[PDB]
């Protein structure tokens, strides 16, 4: 028990959890796409594939 | 019975898995030093009609 | 180099030494700082006037502006020091000794 | 107060043999104590010690010392069968060595 | 949004919630006076918030669950032992005095925070401004040493200077024989051991120092034992005061912003209570400190932050 | 102070530093320095007391004299070559004047006296600002003109700074003076490699700023300004003291910590030249800084000092406002040595 | 060889996630498994090293040291868990973390293939040791002991870093193989003399040389038992390994340079062996014994003959094992009587018989009884020194006599006579202590059964 | 100093167009894994400082820490590799364009070179 | 034991040659880089160590109210 109910909610702060997970997912997807584009661009320049 | 004992003794697999991972990483490391495989003046050997590499 | 340049540079050096040497009143040090501004202004103006650089005629104005900014800053600090101690003596500014 | 601190007194030693007359000196809980003793004895004396010493005693001769003996036997046999000095003081053939033409 | 610079730049000011009935009031009286009931009546008549007098376990009531903790984990001092043996060589007297001063400082911070956050006024049953009377009573009776008085004075000098004195100072004057009679009629065995010289020293300190000092910056309304029961008279006497002499009329929004940032962050409030002055009565050795602190974290809801203790029912921890 | 005014002053300090960094004109760099000083003076005086007034006055006098010398050097360079661009500094007398002006702005010995006094007289936030952000502009200017810099003067001042920081730090009980003396020694380490490679200077600057930010943020988290007030922290925040001890070890320069990397690179760069004796002396002198860091670690983390009774009440309250990036600064200040080759992204 | 490095980094989180009463069991079991794994490095070739990757390699000088380290960790775990019983779980995990980090740094140190990485790990070993000593020691002198230990090392090792970077700038590489194949003679120059000093002095301080040996009694006496074990067994051998590695570049300069160090080593051999005769403290006696043995190793490394190097390797291994066992034996009595004075508890053979025979076997191996590996190494070094100069036998001979003298003096003083009357809290020896003694002593005899495994690359 | 001024260089690019002709670092690069480890350590220290269960308190914020460190590390590695490639390119071009400063010396065999012998005794 | 745990000597031999070649190439490259750095810093004809000079695009090529400029 707590005398006052600890402003950081007893349930998760769904807004902050939401945009934190969203920015993590966005960063991972962007990094994957950047890596694929870099691989294709490097293969295109150097005459490999 | 399995659930609680697993949640209690899951830490005993970390070191064996670490050893397996280390063996795999050693294999990956030494497959990068094949620039002289079957090219030494001392061990240059004719490849048998069925194999492809003298050592992995 | 002309001789007036010697005189201006000697004025700057004299003002710098006067600032470096502290007697008692803080006010005199601020006077030396403002004198150093005056000498720098005169030297810049003479060099700028002698070789006809037209666009640098404004930089002595900016130099004077920022000189006034320094003067106001020093005066505010002197006001606060005098309010704390009743005199502008630099001997009182020794609390940070220990 | 004639003191300097509100400090706890120094406690006395807790004899492990008191609550556990057969205590193995590993832990205060008898079950964990017994199992600590067992794992130490099994993995130290049984596994590492005996099996490791057996593994070390039967390591293959990668130091190539029976091979060296066999090679020495072959060269001694060949050289003595042909009236050779059985070892030469020149480790390398002097013909493939170009000394300075003069030191004067 | 927790109050801070951002809440101040946009929107929130506190002079637009001060409604002239705030009037931080503190009631002061000698031991066993009707000050508590007078304060309760004043609070319920004026519509203010009543703060019961800060005891040893006051901080326990504002943290975790309001239930008090063990004396060994909070306080490390008892009032009963001071009444039994006020000269014990373990330092209980000054340890209790300093813990009580810290508790009163915390309560004053909480009252000021409530006042500046809601505008509602508060009523206090004592303050840090009057806690020194017990200090002087102990010192004059030989209960404590002069070094303890110096340590108290240093802490009070570095702590009490950051807050505003109360608007109204209410004093309930009850003479020493009458308070002795009331203690005898109380029923508590421990109090009955209070010598009359102790109460006389408390009274002397209150009249000579607390009221003269508070006169230059506060409204002092003295009363008598028979005037206290009729609290309607006291309330209508408070309604017709002129709060013009203190530092309150000279407070802007920036001073209130600084003070409101100070009253929250109780760690900053209590900062200077634990200064590294090594008095034998209050200094605790490393071994005892480590042991008691380890015991404190073993409490049900005290290991982690107030929202991350699984063993008191906090769920969804991994998503916070 | 009003939050809006404080934010405006901080942004004016930062804009002066940025103006120094982005300007190709000597007059504009001088204006950036002056704007920086003008906005910096009130920040030191945010919490008003006689000590803050003293620190502000001493800082103002030192920086104003440095500005005098810098403008005089600019004017002499203009006289001997009608150039306003920050370049090789065609005149040697002007170059000596400029070097001393910038060194006295930085606090390099023998001009080091102002730094301990000013750091002690201000709060921990102003001290953080002074010892981290106020070093960027003079070091940027010094980097831009390192080709014409005189090795004999700069290396002399750097060695003097290392020696004096190490020696002065040994005598100090207050934490702000310890941080100031460590700052002086690190400044010497930075400026020793300046005539040889400015990339190493920037690397040492970044590592020092990370460690200094971590240390000030730890000292602000645990409101300690003296040795004995920090000796109490283990009874309230043991994790903070452990992190502080690891950060101190990193500050000392012992491997495999982040702090070791800047000295290791500077020594390598100097020995790429002939320069054998001076790095040896620099390391043997940094031993002193390590010594008083270890004294602090002994007092704060590796032993348990006696506490007071009132700490039990602090045990019940949490740290209200948590400074962001404290965790990141600690990690970057300790576990970054394996990423050493990434310094190639600095040139 | 990541198959050994990664299991230790996995020991870390396994310890930090184990439940409160299972930390010692898990740590001991998996450290023993790791030592069993590392035992496979003893299959050495006869001509070149085992070049695993670009950064790690192993020959027959570093493999026994690696095995010694991996074997020593479980012994330290067993010895530590007695005096840490009242300790909170978090700081127990911290202590185990310190030990694990020390092992990891040591393991990477003995196999780092270029000099800068070796230096980095060589000095990284200083932090866990210092934390252990100055945090878990008992007396008030642990602070000063840690300060001495840190600063003696750093003062001698910073010039080594300067010399190493200079050498790489001049020659282009610091990889040991390239350094050996491309080696060139050093000229007789002042610059070369000081570069020799910079390369040698760090390892002299670590051995330690008799002169700079002061930090050792303070550090080994004030340290907790595991700290003493790791200091005496492994951390002293870092200097010997560094000398045996760095010396190839130094020659031919070593011939006229090694004279002061040889003289210091031999006379300090005599001096520190004589000191043990008048030591009223047991741990200090063992520490000075270590100093004299390591002086012998310094002589062996300096004179630079194949027999010298074989004797040095054998002596390093043997001394590690013997000194660890002696420290554990002393700590048992210390935990009994809470004092380190030798003459406090006497006549312990009457009350602790099996512990008395452990004492006897430890003392026998200390004074180099045949055919133990201790005497194998000592005799090889003595023969090499006799070849170097026939007058060395006098000094060597004197040392043997004093070593036997103080070893048997310690045994007689602690174990024989009559038990002191007042002490009544001498409890029977626990199974843990007897197992610890057996696990020190059995490897020594098993190693004298097969002695080529610890004789180095010159074999 | 040495690389500060170079022909055809955009001031604040951080990643020139000519850097795309280089192989990108693999996503399983050990340096990227170390950056992710640094992010995990930052998350754990964040949990411990704020008095939260260190291993399990905030999973979303720990994930954000790890991905932020990995994201910065990828571009940091790209720029590192690009600068090292520039260094090697410039050094090779300078060697090629100044033959008289880097002449190929005559090849001698160990049978011809006379090395002095220093006995060990 | 040899079959289950170890390999032949050819593998270690050839790995050693590969490692030696890599390290020797790195050493010669480091020495070459040091020499190139020394030469460019001495002469200034290389891409490296190019200190800025005044851009000629700032010059005004217009009649200057006086024929002699
Ligand atoms: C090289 C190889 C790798 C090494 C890298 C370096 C080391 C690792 C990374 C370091 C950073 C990571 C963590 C840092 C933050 C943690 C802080 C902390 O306190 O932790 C508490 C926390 C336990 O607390 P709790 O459970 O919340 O509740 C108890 C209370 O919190 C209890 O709270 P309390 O208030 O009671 O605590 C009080 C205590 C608390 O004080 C501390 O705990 C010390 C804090 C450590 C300082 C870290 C600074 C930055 C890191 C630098 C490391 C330097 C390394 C170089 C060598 C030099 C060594 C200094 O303070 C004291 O008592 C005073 C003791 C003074 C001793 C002085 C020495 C301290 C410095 C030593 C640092 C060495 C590294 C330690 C790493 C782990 C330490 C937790 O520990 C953990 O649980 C985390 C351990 C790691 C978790 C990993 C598990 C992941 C999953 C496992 C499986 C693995 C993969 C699975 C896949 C396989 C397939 C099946
Ligand atoms: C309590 C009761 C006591 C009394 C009763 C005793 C009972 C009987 C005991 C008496 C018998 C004496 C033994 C007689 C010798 C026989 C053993 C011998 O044959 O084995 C040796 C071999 O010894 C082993 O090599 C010992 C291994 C060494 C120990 C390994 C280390 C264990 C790990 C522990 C950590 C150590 C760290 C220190 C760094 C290494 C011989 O070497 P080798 O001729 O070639 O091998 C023969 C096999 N070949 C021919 C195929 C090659
Ligand atoms: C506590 C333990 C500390 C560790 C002890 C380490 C000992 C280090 C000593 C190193 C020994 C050799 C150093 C000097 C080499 C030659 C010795 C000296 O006598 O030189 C003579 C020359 O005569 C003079 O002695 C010259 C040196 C004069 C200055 C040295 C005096 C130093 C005083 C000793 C201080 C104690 C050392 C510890 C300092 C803290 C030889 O004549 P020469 O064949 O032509 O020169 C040979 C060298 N060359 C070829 C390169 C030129
Ligand atoms: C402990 C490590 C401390 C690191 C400090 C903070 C880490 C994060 C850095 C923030 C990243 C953003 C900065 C810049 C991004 C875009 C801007 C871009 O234009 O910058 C260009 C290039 O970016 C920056 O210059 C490089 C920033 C890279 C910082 C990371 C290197 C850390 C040093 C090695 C330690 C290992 C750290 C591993 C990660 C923690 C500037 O080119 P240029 O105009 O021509 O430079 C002028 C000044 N010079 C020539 C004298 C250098
Ligand atoms: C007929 C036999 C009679 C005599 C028996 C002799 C006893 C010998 C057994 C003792 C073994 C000593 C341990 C040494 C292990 C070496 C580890 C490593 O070097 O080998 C790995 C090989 O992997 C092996 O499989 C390792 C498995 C050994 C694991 C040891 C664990 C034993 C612990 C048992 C404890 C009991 C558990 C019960 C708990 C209560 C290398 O991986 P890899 O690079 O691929 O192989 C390269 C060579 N190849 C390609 C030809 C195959
Ligand atoms: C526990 C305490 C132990 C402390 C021992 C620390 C001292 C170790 C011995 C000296 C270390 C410093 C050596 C410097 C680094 C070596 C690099 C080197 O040798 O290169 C030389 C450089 O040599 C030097 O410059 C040496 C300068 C020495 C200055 C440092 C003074 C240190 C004290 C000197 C006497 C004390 C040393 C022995 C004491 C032993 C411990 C008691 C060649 O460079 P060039 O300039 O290019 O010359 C040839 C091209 N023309
Ligand atoms: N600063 C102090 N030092 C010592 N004792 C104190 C202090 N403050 C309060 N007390 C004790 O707390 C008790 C309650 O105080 P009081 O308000 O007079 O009683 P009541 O709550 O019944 O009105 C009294 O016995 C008083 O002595």
């Amino acid at each position: 028990k707590f005398y006052i109910r600890e402003p950081p909610h007893g349930s998760p702060d769904w807004l902050k959890v939401g945009l934190t997970l969203g920015t993590s997912v966005f960063l991972w997807i962007y990094l994957i796409k950047q890596h694929k584009e870099d691989v294709l661009e490097y293969k295109r320049r150097n005459g490999l594939e | 019975n399995v659930l609680q004992i697993v949640r209690d003794h899951w830490v005993h697999i970390l070191v064996p898995v670490g050893f397996v991972f280390g063996c795999y990483l050693d294999r990956r490391s030494d497959e990068k030093l094949t620039a002289f495989r079957n090219k030494s003046l001392l061990f240059k050997r004719e490849l048998r009609p069925n194999e492809e590499v003298t050592w992995k | 180099m002309p001789l007036v340049y010697m005189n201006i540079i000697m004025a700057f050096a004299i003002a710098l030494a006067g600032l470096l040497m502290y007697r008692s009143h803080l006010m005199s040090s601020l006077l030396c700082l403002e004198g150093m501004m005056l000498s720098l202004f005169i030297m810049s103006t003479l060099i700028i006037l002698n070789t006809h650089f037209t666009l640098a005629n404004m930089m002595p104005i900016i130099l004077l502006v920022f000189a006034a900014c320094e003067a106001a800053l020093g005066l505010s600090l002197l006001v606060m020091v005098s309010n704390t101690y009743g005199t502008d003596y630099v001997q009182n500014l020794n609390l940070l000794q220990c | 107060p004639t003191i300097r601190l509100q400090e706890d007194p120094d406690p006395e030693d807790e004899n492990l043999y008191e609550k556990n007359p057969d205590s193995h000196g590993y832990d205060k809980d008898p079950i964990v104590d017994l199992w600590n003793m067992r794992v130490v004895f099994f993995f130290g004396f049984s596994i590492v010690l005996v099996l490791g010493s057996t593994f070390v005693a039967y390591l293959p001769d990668y130091r190539m010392q029976e091979w060296a003996r066999r090679e020495a036997e072959r060269l001694v046999k060949y050289r003595e069968a042909n009236g050779l000095p059985l070892m030469e003081s020149n480790c390398f053939d002097p013909n493939k060595i170009q000394l300075p033409e003069d030191e004067d | 949004l927790q109050y801070g610079p951002l809440a101040f730049v946009l929107g929130e000011r506190t002079t637009r919630k001060l409604t002239e009935t705030s009037k931080v009031i503190t009631v002061d009286g000698n031991i066993c006076s009707g000050k508590g009931r007078l304060a309760r009546e004043i609070a319920e008549k004026l519509g203010l918030r009543h703060f019961p007098e800060a005891g040893i376990h006051y901080a326990d009531s504002t943290t975790g669950d309001g239930k008090p903790l063990d004396v060994q984990l909070s306080g490390n001092c008892s009032l009963e032992k001071f009444y039994d043996d006020p000269k014990s060589n373990d330092g209980n007297s000054y340890r209790l005095q300093s813990w009580l001063y810290a508790s009163r400082l915390l309560q004053y911070a909480d009252a000021l925070e409530h006042l500046l956050s809601t505008g509602q006024g508060v009523v206090l049953e004592r303050s840090i401004y009057s806690d020194f009377v017990f200090l002087e009573a102990m010192y004059r009776q030989g209960f404590i040493r002069k070094q303890c008085v110096e340590h108290y004075n240093e802490v009070k000098k570095v702590t009490a200077c950051e807050y505003l004195p109360p608007h109204v100072v209410v004093y309930v004057d009850v003479p020493v024989p009458e308070i002795q009679s009331r203690i005898q009629k109380k029923g508590n065995p421990h109090e009955m051991k209070i010598t009359a010289a102790y109460l006389q020293d408390i009274e002397n300190a209150y009249k000579k120092t607390f009221l003269p000092e508070m006169s230059e910056k506060c409204e002092v309304l003295q009363y008598s034992a028979r005037e206290a029961e009729d609290a309607e008279k006291v309330v209508e006497d408070i309604e017709y005061l002129k709060c013009d002499k203190g530092p309150w009329p000279d407070q802007d929004d920036r001073t209130f912003h600084r003070l409101r940032m100070l009253v929250q962050n109780k760690l900053e409030v209590l900062n200077y209570t634990t200064i590294p002055v090594y008095l034998p009565e209050i200094t605790i050795g490393a071994h005892q400190s480590d042991r008691v602190f380890q015991k404190f974290t073993e409490l049900p809801g005290r290991k982690y932050s107030p929202g991350y203790n699984e063993d008191v029912g906090d769920k969804w921890i991994w998503l916070k | 102070m009003n939050p809006i005014i404080y934010t405006t002053l901080i942004m004016t300090v930062m804009s002066g530093t940025m103006l120094v960094m982005i300007s190709s004109h000597w007059l504009l760099i001088w204006i950036g320095f002056e704007m920086n000083l003008l906005a910096m003076i009130p920040v030191l005086m945010k919490n008003f007391n006689p000590r803050a007034t003293e620190a502000a006055t001493k800082y103002f006098l030192t920086q104003a004299t440095a500005s005098m010398m810098l403008m005089m050097a600019i004017i002499i360079n203009l006289l001997y070559s009608g150039q306003w661009t920050i370049t090789k500094m065609f005149n040697p007398v002007a170059m000596t004047m400029m070097t001393m002006a910038l060194a006295m702005k930085l606090g390099l010995s023998p001009f080091h006296f102002w730094v301990p006094e000013v750091t002690q007289g201000i709060s921990l936030q102003a001290g953080l600002l002074l010892l981290t952000w106020q070093k960027l502009a003079p070091l940027s200017v010094l980097c831009q003109i390192s080709q014409s810099i005189n090795p004999n003067l700069m290396l002399t001042m750097a060695m003097l700074s290392i020696l004096i920081g190490g020696w002065g730090g040994l005598n100090q009980t207050q934490l702000r003076k310890i941080m100031a003396y460590s700052s002086i020694a690190h400044m010497g380490w930075m400026t020793a490699v300046l005539p040889y490679n400015t990339t190493m200077t920037i690397l040492n600057l970044l590592i020092y700023i990370t460690m200094t930010l971590a240390m000030f943020m730890l000292l602000i988290h645990s409101s300690a300004t003296t040795t004995l007030s920090l000796s109490h922290t283990w009874n309230k925040m043991p994790v903070i003291t452990s992190l502080m001890m690891v950060t101190l070890l990193s500050m000392g320069g012992l491997p495999p910590l982040s702090g070791f990397m800047p000295k290791w690179m500077i020594i390598q760069e100097m020995t790429k030249n002939e320069s054998i004796i001076m790095p040896t002396l620099m390391a043997m002198t940094a031993l002193l800084n390590l010594y008083f860091y270890m004294r602090l670690a002994y007092s704060s983390s590796l032993t348990m000092f006696p506490s007071t009774n009132n700490m039990k009440m602090k045990w019940q309250f949490e740290h209200t406002k948590q400074m962001k990036l404290l965790p990141t600064m600690i990690v970057l200040s300790t576990l970054v040595l394996p990423m050493t080759p990434a310094l190639s992204s600095l040139n | 060889m990541l198959k050994i490095i990664i299991p230790t980094t996995m020991l870390l989180p396994m310890t930090w996630m184990s439940k409160h009463n299972m930390i010692w069991i898990n740590a001991t079991v998996h450290s023993l498994l790791i030592s069993l794994i590392s035992l496979s490095l003893l299959n050495q070739l006869g001509e070149n090293s085992l070049n695993f990757s670009l950064t790690f390699f192993s020959d027959s000088l570093s493999a026994p040291l690696l095995v010694l380290t991996t074997w020593l960790l479980p012994l330290m775990l067993m010895a530590s868990q007695s005096h840490l019983s009242k300790e909170t779980t978090t700081r127990k995990k911290l202590y185990i973390t310190m030990l694990i980090l020390l092992q990891l740094f040591l393991i990477m140190t003995f196999t780092a293939t270029e000099l800068i990485l070796f230096y980095i790990l060589f000095e990284a070993t200083l932090v866990p040791t210092l934390i252990i000593i100055t945090r878990w020691g008992n007396q008030t002198e642990r602070l000063n002991a840690g300060l001495y230990f840190l600063f003696y090392t750093l003062a001698g090792s910073l010039p080594l870093l300067v010399a190493l970077v200079y050498i790489q700038n001049t020659t282009g590489s610091l990889n040991f193989l390239i350094i050996h194949y491309w080696s060139h003679p050093l000229s007789n120059s002042w610059s070369n003399i000081f570069m020799w000093l910079a390369c040698i002095m760090a390892f002299m301080v670590k051995m330690p040389l008799y002169g700079l040996h002061l930090w050792l009694p303070k550090a080994h006496v004030e340290a907790p038992i595991a700290g003493s074990m790791v200091l005496a067994a492994v951390l002293l051998k870092l200097g010997g390994y560094g000398m045996m590695r760095i010396t190839t570049i130094l020659n031919p300069l070593t011939n006229y340079m090694a004279y002061p160090f040889l003289m210091l080593s031999m006379w300090g051999m005599i001096m520190t062996s004589s000191i043990c005769l008048r030591q009223t403290d047991l741990k200090s006696l063992i520490a000075y014994s270590s100093v004299s043995h390591m002086a012998l190793v310094i002589v062996a490394i300096m004179i630079q003959t194949p027999w010298s190097f074989m004797g040095a390797t054998a002596l390093m291994i043997a001394h590690g094992l013997t000194s660890s066992m002696l420290f554990c034996l002393a700590n048992t009595n210390y935990e009994r009587v809470h004092s380190r004075t030798m003459i406090l508890a006497r006549g312990l053979q009457t009350l602790l018989p099996l512990m008395a025979t452990w004492w006897l076997v430890a003392s026998l191996t200390n004074l180099a009884l045949p055919p133990s590996i201790n005497l194998i190494g000592e005799l090889f070094i003595i023969t090499a020194s006799f070849s170097w100069s026939n007058i060395t036998i006098i000094l060597m001979g004197m040392n043997m006599m004093i070593t036997a003298l103080y070893s048997l003096y310690m045994l007689i003083t602690t174990q024989r006579g009559k038990y002191t009357h007042h002490i009544n809290n001498i409890k029977p020896s626990f199974t843990r202590e007897n197992a610890l003694m057996a696990l020190h002593i059995l490897p020594l005899l098993l190693l004298t059964l097969n002695p080529k495994m610890i004789l180095g690359p010159l074999y | 100093t040495m690389m500060s001024g170079r022909p055809g260089r955009v001031p604040l690019q951080f990643l020139p167009n000519e850097a795309r002709s280089l192989p990108p670092p693999k996503l399983t690069d050990p340096r990227l894994v170390y950056m992710g480890f640094l992010g995990y350590c930052s998350g754990l220290i964040d949990n411990a400082i704020r008095r939260r269960p260190v291993v399990s308190a905030g999973l979303h914020r720990q994930l954000l820490y790890v991905t932020s460190f990995v994201f910065f590390g990828y571009y940091l590695l790209k720029r590192q590799d690009y600068m090292y490639a520039l260094r090697d390119h410039d050094m090779f071009a300078y060697v090629k364009s100044h033959p008289e400063d880097f002449p190929e010396k005559d090849k001698k065999t160990y049978g011809e070179i006379l090395e002095e012998f220093h006995p060990v005794r | 034991i040899a079959r289950t745990f170890y390999d032949g000597p050819e593998k270690n031999y050839e790995k050693t040659m590969a490692i030696l070649q890599i390290e020797a190439e790195k050493a010669e490259l480091r020495l070459k880089e040091l020499e190139v750095r020394r030469l460019m810093r001495a002469r200034g004809d290389g891409p490296w160590y190019q200190y800025p000079t005044i851009d000629k695009a700032l010059i005004d090529h217009s009649p200057k109210t006086t024929p002699d400029n």
